[PDB]
RNA sequence: GAAGGCCGGGGGCUAGAAGGCGAUCAGACACCACCGUAUUCCCGGCCGUAAACGGUGCCGCCCCGCGGCCGGCGCGCGCGUCCCGCCGGCCGCCCAGGGAAACCGGGAGGCUCCGGGCUCUGGGGGGAGUAUGGCCGCAAGGCUGAAACUUGAAGGCAUUG
RNA sequence: GCGCUGCUGCAGUUGAAACGCCCGUAGUUGGCCCCCCGCCGCCACGAGGAAACGGGAGCGCUCCAGGCAGGCCCGUUGGAC
């Protein structure tokens, strides 16, 4: 039978979408059913942040961030445990 | 020991302030108790009869967990027709159970003529229709006469509904038997739910009961 | 495209009628629907209703009284014999005691029985019980 | 009629503001929307309603047969101060599922008419009483749904004080009505009775 | 309401019309309701005992409107205004 | 009329059918690693298929309630890209009702109480989309499309282990 | 039997089955309006045209399958339609 009403993706008003590559296996996958989270890192692991402030000579100076978009296919997140499989009921709960 | 009432319905029918069970049935009130029918049926006028036995099975760790699902009618062959079922480990005590929830649960049959009009009425008053499962019944008024044109199945609750003439049609997988009597009981509870011309006369609420 | 306009306004009133309303609305008029709405009527169903003019599409107002349990239309217009009609009446009719049939005939539009009693057939338009 | 201690009251109670929600079958009992979005009620409409709601109460004779459930804290003391002056039944606290039906349940009884204060927080109870032919009063803010509800109340139930103020109305025109107490004079009970007070 | 050949009745009983919708109410719609409104004296605060009685059907209230129903039956049969 | 594929011309960086080589395995001519031809790109022209899917034909009417987004227009004021509406489109939840159920509810509703109009397809499972003819195509193949014979179940949605 | 050939009266999301989409001729189907005239269909009646069969009025082959006979004091005895 049918498992979801949108068959497993966020396609609306159209026929087809650009491809995106998975950054782990490089599988090709539509744009609109990879898993996409976005984050936002120091260049610097925060134990060693003191330190290297400390080192640095330049007065007020801020560690740069990284920022990255990370896209993973439907095996790929379930084996890194980016998404869980959930219960029948649960399915339908949409907020993180 | 002797039957105490659990209900303000009940106490009721231990006194004798109500005499009818067309009185009950005018207000549609839930009836929970199977003494509030047997005082109004003191001579056991109600008949009874065993549709079916089935067994059922649910599998478990070690082996199957057997049981029994009963089926039975009950009527007085005068406009008034019960249908329940039962399950218990045992076969006895499910059909207890089946008899007393096909008592408990009752309708009474509105009844008409085809055409001429003598005396009392022999069949439905119209056409009536049901629906359990994939089972559908048609029930068409037809004249003095014809007899019950019906499988023995159903023609055996229209005969404890006490009607004499009447055409029969089946839709449906028809050899489950609890859907197609499901499938009579609900187009024969429909019958006084359908208005008719004689019935548009307006009459004012009555503050009894 | 519409094509029935009796189908359409039968399906609104039944429509209406079964949420308990007590008005309606059918947007195209037509010589045959005010004579359906008015044998209706004279047989007790569906009360009073107005025709409301604007050059083109005159739209109705019908008022409503429970009573009427179902209406219909049969669109191919056969030809019923005088002595076919109860053939029909028993197919479509609940019973043989209060439902209606309405025919199409050179005497004009009339009922079932009414046909019977002047032993003259014609075409089918409708019915309702 | 309306007199105008009751609107200077209510007013100061506002029992007449609700929520930035409207139902479509509520809006015949709304006035004005604020600038913010909260919708505001008429109160000519609610005491129209209390009045009609009160000729209700007061057609039956027993009453001990009038169910009075909240599940709201807020609520609790003035459904107690109504069912003890007017002398009716309390369901405070949670209602058991069963209540109704289940005649071997030891706080079992066969109302005549049930009343409510929050059809969303008491559904259980109007559900049950949809089982035994039970009619059922209830209040219900700007956005209520209606799913066997016969009378409503358009009043707010956030507030502590219109909850209070609207139970002791209400049994100021019942017992009015039962011939007790005339209009003319002040009844004797202060609404701060029903309204909750804290420590 | 059914009438034998002499005139003589012979339902067994008469249900009872929805006052909004004139519905019958079956013997087993156990969501249907009667209600009841009290008369007031021209002095007010006394009522007479007279009843004013009415019936709805479960549909109607499953689906709501119950309250505008009942506030239009009202005004009809009283000057609630 | 996707992609693959074909004919004739151009171009040649990535990847990469075929092929080669290293590992793993009992074997591994496969999965993993490396190299690499056609192809992938452009012009002209053939082929005419896909889970070409919302697995739901097109036109038309009625129909509970709540909400979000896009485009255009109008009303109101305390003038905010505010709130109150209309038309059109894309979506979510859902009362009735429907259904074998999963579920649909901007219908899969208004239907055994079984008739708005037009078109196409199906009739237990295999044999078989095969044989034999015909048409199209450079080809690969596409459209159309049996019988003998055999068989008692094959399937759908759901429940407990 | 079989509403498993479906006009009455099947099915077409998932069981078998909606052409990949658009244009389009034959074909089928087509809003509302005129009070009466003519024509086509339609309804009713009628004429005309073999029976036998079928239906059906009357008649005790002892009944019956049948046949049109038959009774005395017979519609002009009958075989109507
Ligand atoms: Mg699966
Ligand atoms: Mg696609
Ligand atoms: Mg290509
Ligand atoms: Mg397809
Ligand atoms: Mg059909
Ligand atoms: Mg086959
Ligand atoms: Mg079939
Ligand atoms: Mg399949
Ligand atoms: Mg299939
Ligand atoms: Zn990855």
């Amino acid at each position: 039978p049918v498992k979801r009403r949108n068959n497993g993706r966020s396609k609306y008003n159209c026929g087809h979408t650009n491809i995106v590559r998975c950054q782990n296996c490089h599988r090709c996958v539509p744009k609109d059913k990879v898993i996409k989270r976005f984050t936002i890192r120091n260049i610097v692991d925060n134990t060693i942040a003191d330190d290297v402030l400390n080192a640095c000579v330049i007065q007020g100076f801020a560690i740069p961030k990284l920022y990255n978009k990370v896209q993973y296919c439907v095996s790929c997140s379930i084996h890194n445990h980016i998404v869980r499989v959930r219960s029948r009921e649960d399915r339908k709960i949409r907020t993180p | 020991e002797e039957w105490h009432p659990s209900t303000k319905l009940g106490r009721l029918v231990k006194a004798g302030k109500i005499e009818s069970l067309y009185d009950i049935f005018k207000y549609s009130l839930p009836i929970k108790e199977t003494e509030i029918i047997d005082y109004f049926f003191p001579k056991s006028e109600l008949a009874e009869e065993v549709c079916n036995i089935m067994s059922v099975q649910k599998q478990t760790t070690a082996g199957q967990r057997t049981r029994f699902r009963a089926h039975v009618i009950v009527g007085n062959r005068d406009g008034f027709i019960g249908y329940g079922a039962g399950v218990s480990k045992e076969v006895a005590n499910a059909i207890k159970k089946a008899a007393k929830n096909a008592r408990l649960n009752i309708v009474p049959v509105r009844r008409g003529f085809w055409g001429g009009k003598l005396g009392d009425p022999h069949t439905v008053s119209s056409k009536l229709s049901g629906k359990c499962g994939s089972v559908r019944v048609r029930l068409i008024p037809a004249p003095r006469g014809a007899g019950i044109v019906a499988s023995p199945t159903v023609a055996k609750v229209l005969e404890f509904a006490g009607v004499s003439d009447v055409f029969t049609r089946q839709s449906g997988h028809s050899r489950t038997l609890m859907n197609s009597v499901g499938a009579v009981y609900n187009a024969l509870k429909s019958s006084y739910s359908i208005l008719t011309p004689d019935l548009w006369k307006k009459e004012q609420l009555d503050h009894v009961q | 495209v519409r094509i029935n306009v009796l189908r359409d306004a039968l399906k609104s009133i039944c429509n209406a009628q079964r949420i308990g309303k007590k008005q309606v609305i059918v947007r195209p008029s037509s010589k045959v629907i005010i004579e359906f709405l008015q044998l209706m009527q004279k047989n007790g169903y569906i009360s009073d209703f107005a025709v409301v003019d604007n050059h083109r599409s005159n739209r109705i107002v019908v008022n409503l009284i429970g009573r009427l349990n179902k209406a219909g239309v049969i669109s191919p217009r056969f030809d019923i014999p005088a002595n076919d009609i109860e053939k029909w009446v028993v197919n479509l009719l609940p019973s043989r005691l209060f439902g209606h049939i309405i025919l199409t005939t050179s005497q004009g539009i009339m009922d079932h029985i009414e046909a019977q009693h002047r032993q003259i057939g014609g075409k089918v338009i409708g019915y309702f019980y | 009629q309306l007199k105008e201690a009751d609107v200077k009251k209510m007013l100061v109670a506002t029992t007449h503001l609700g929520v930035r929600n409207i139902d479509r079958r509520m809006q015949f009992y709304i006035f004005d929307r604020q600038k913010d979005g909260t919708f505001v009620f008429n109160l000519q409409k609610v005491w129209a309603k209390i009045v009609f709601a009160a000729r209700i109460l007061v057609t039956i004779d027993d009453p001990a047969e009038i169910a009075v459930v909240a599940n709201r804290p807020d609520a609790q003391r003035a459904i107690l101060k109504f069912c003890k002056y007017t002398h009716a039944t309390a369901f405070p606290g949670r209602f058991i599922p069963g209540n109704f039906t289940n005649r071997m349940n030891p706080n079992y009884c066969e109302p005549r008419l049930l009343l409510v204060n929050d059809p969303v927080v008491d559904r259980q109870a109007i559900l049950e009483a949809s089982y035994v032919n039970i009619p059922t009063i209830s209040l219900c803010n700007s956005d209520a749904n209606l799913k066997f509800i016969d009378v409503a109340i358009p009043c707010n139930n956030k507030t502590p004080m219109s909850i209070g103020l609207i139970y002791w109305l209400l049994a100021r025109e019942v017992l009015r009505l039962k011939g007790s107490i005339s209009r003319t004079e002040e009844w004797d009970v202060k609404p701060d009775l029903f309204v909750a007070l804290p420590e | 309401g059914m009438k034998n050949s002499s005139g003589v009745v012979v339902d067994a009983y008469i249900p009872r019309k929805c006052s909004a919708t004139n519905r019958l109410i079956g013997p087993k719609d156990h969501a249907a309701v009667q209600l009841s409104v009290a008369r007031v004296n021209d002095k007010g605060k006394m009522i007479e005992n007279n009843y004013v009685t009415f019936a709805f059907c479960g549909a109607i209230r499953s689906r709501g409107g119950v309250d505008s129903a009942f506030m239009l039956l009202a005004q009809e049969h009283g000057l609630m205004e």
